[PDB]
């Protein structure tokens, strides 16, 4: 017996994967082509997605990319209260 | 041959998938692409976007409010945004201006206008005025 | 009169852009609708002013 | 011994229709709440742009309508109703138009409401009025118009 | 999918409703029988769920159903793929 | 049948209830209902309240001058304030516009005047220029 549910978002962040290497990218140059990559979602280059930073710039170049493969990244908490009877 | 553009001739039509509630992309010289939309709810009137890229869960489309005028439309051209491919790897675009040399070695200047290609990605192209085609190597583009 | 004396000139008006940060009441340094700056525009219109 | 019924000037309500008429060339008339009533037309010839005139009148061989270019809007078509200039003339200022609901008063010296149905004028130029429920016709010194 | 997950269990505690009303309590007086009563399920007066706690003093009132309360607060992480 | 409405028809009967001290209440249209008095003492002037609850230990009407226009009073619907009953539980109240099938199935416009009802809460109307009644159903509001 679920009685109340609600849901929140810590996080809203965008990841990128390579299609081959599989790896997450964690640095990039002056241009903004890699410079680095990690096997880490913790560790992983991330752009801000929450609702005022949509629609961004600095990484265009990036996203362009065809070997790259964009992530949304999201992390939650839910509370959920419980009545057992007697 | 390549179908990356599906140009709308009437204006009816236009207003027609607009009534029907598209968003459209048209074209501008020396100038930002722009798309274009009817708004919904109560008020019908239209809206704009500076936004090009197609909407995503990092990229979202801010629409306005504009008086656009039919000038633009009827003149311009158009298409559906979804349909619209963005670009056709070719060296002489369309209506781009070309010199060639006709058949009896006499040379003319023209504008193009034709799509075709084999499998492997080599180009032909027709020239206003002509019929048969000519090769990305035989035109030569003309100057501003 | 004022059409004969002004000069043509492009008016758009303004309004604060959503990206203000809630808490600190300031905004974002860099968002599409404004570069920086705390207030956003409409789009042009045309005037003789 | 009275004239033919006389008919109402038809707002065009849909945009697709309006455009239409554009396309083919016949010409529009808009009345615009804040300036002033104007004509709108698709320029002839091959060079095509709108145009836009403040000749309102029948083109009589004494007067020539002249046209100017403007970037006519699509919101002002849309908010602002729009008429065909071949109806939209001086031919009907009808008081209450067609389609208007109106409180006109009965035998039984009880006020009902009632919407006008159907317009024609004597030869004296007295609009008579159809009105629903009702068989004969009415006089508008007779009918009453409540608003809001 | 999901990346990580890990479920914690906050409070695990009693909560008593009215019979009648089904209101539950929000206050008590001296010896732990009701004065006021409140709707709100959260809000309501509430003690650990252990069996000390039951040797220390449901004993008091007969309008009284004695109810558990458990919360669960869970923290996931998705990659939504594209 | 419900008397929730007294509505006065001459002005001179209004002004001798005001003679005699009696609260009034007078409609608007699209604004709030508003409350007249005659002043006591030694100098007589109108007084208005926009108070409309009933006076209290906890509410006290608040009464002050105003140079009211004869014009209001007789156009506007004028009651006693201690007889009025502050609604009619009705779908359409009286003077709202209707649509409605005439006995030969058609369709007329016609506004509300009649207040009956069975013991059991079901109403009916009847339109001015018509005699029989009308259901909740039958009728449909004219919208603006
Ligand atoms: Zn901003």
């Amino acid at each position: 017996s679920i009685e109340k549910k609600e849901e929140v978002i810590a996080h809203n962040e965008v990841v990128f994967r390579s299609l081959t290497q599989g790896l997450y990218v964690k640095e990039v140059d002056i241009y903004s082509d890699v410079v680095s990559y990690t096997k880490d979602v913790d560790e992983a280059l991330a752009m801000p997605n929450t609702i005022n930073f949509k629609n961004s710039r600095k990484y265009k170049k990036l996203i362009m990319n065809l070997d790259l493969e964009p992530l949304n990244k999201i992390q939650k908490v839910i509370y959920e209260t419980h009545l057992e009877g007697l | 041959p390549i179908q990356d553009a599906k140009p709308i001739d009437d204006i009816v039509d236009i207003m027609t998938y607009l009534k029907n509630g598209k968003v459209l992309r048209v074209k501008q010289d020396n100038q930002g692409d722009i798309l274009v939309r009817m708004s919904p709810g109560k008020h019908k009137f239209t809206e704009v976007s500076r936004d090009l890229d197609k909407e995503s869960f990092y990229y979202k489309r801010h629409w306005v409010l504009y008086n656009v005028s039919v000038n633009s439309l009827i003149t311009f051209d158009v298409y559906l945004d979804e349909e619209y491919s963005e670009t056709t790897k070719v060296k002489y675009p369309k209506d781009t201006i070309v010199e060639y040399t006709r058949e009896d070695q006499e040379k003319d200047v023209a504008m193009i206008k034709e799509i075709l290609t084999d499998n492997n990605g080599n180009y032909f192209y027709a020239l206003i005025g002509e019929t048969m085609l000519f090769d990305e190597n035989k035109l030569n583009k003309v100057k501003d | 009169f004022i059409n004969d004396r002004g000069i043509k000139v492009l008016w758009e008006e303004a309004y604060f852009c959503p990206c203000l940060n809630p808490d600190t009441g300031h905004p974002r340094v860099d968002c599409p609708r404004c570069h920086g700056k705390g207030i956003a525009y409409l789009p042009p219109k045309e005037t003789i002013m």
